[PDB]
């Protein structure tokens, strides 16, 4: 048997995904339907985002 | 009471009833526009303000629902 030598060096990660979401709008004053899509009808608009 | 007391009373009642009236349309119809300009030109120092400042068109709207750092 003769001398040996050697050497090694790895780095490596596992994947994962994911997704995140919210939704939000004006806030009005005697408007109990808080939903995107706003059925009522007081006067004024409200841009809403999702 | 007498006849002559009440027909000089309707002589100068039909006499009264002769003061003429002239027009008065043309007044109020030139003072309504001298209102609506007068209220509806101020708005050009915000849209120049908005324009001019940073943020794009279309979001400058109207009525009373506060200001942020991207609406008008």
């Amino acid at each position: 048997s003769l001398p040996y030598w050697s050497r090694k060096i790895t780095l490596e990660c596992t994947p994962y995904p994911f997704t995140l979401r919210w939704e939000g709008g004006v806030h009005k004053d005697g408007i109990p339907d808080k939903v995107p899509h706003p059925s009522c009808d007081p006067g004024s608009e409200l841009v809403s985002y999702t | 009471f007498t006849l002559i007391e009440l027909m000089i009373v309707v002589a100068i009642i039909g006499i009264l009833a002769a003061i003429a009236i002239p027009q008065y349309q043309n007044y109020v119809a030139r003072s309504e526009g001298a209102s609506a300009l007068a209220t509806i030109n101020p708005l050009k120092t915000t849209v120049e303000e908005s324009l001019s400042r940073g943020i794009a068109g279309s979001k400058i709207k109207i009525g009373t629902t506060a200001s942020t750092a991207t609406e008008t």
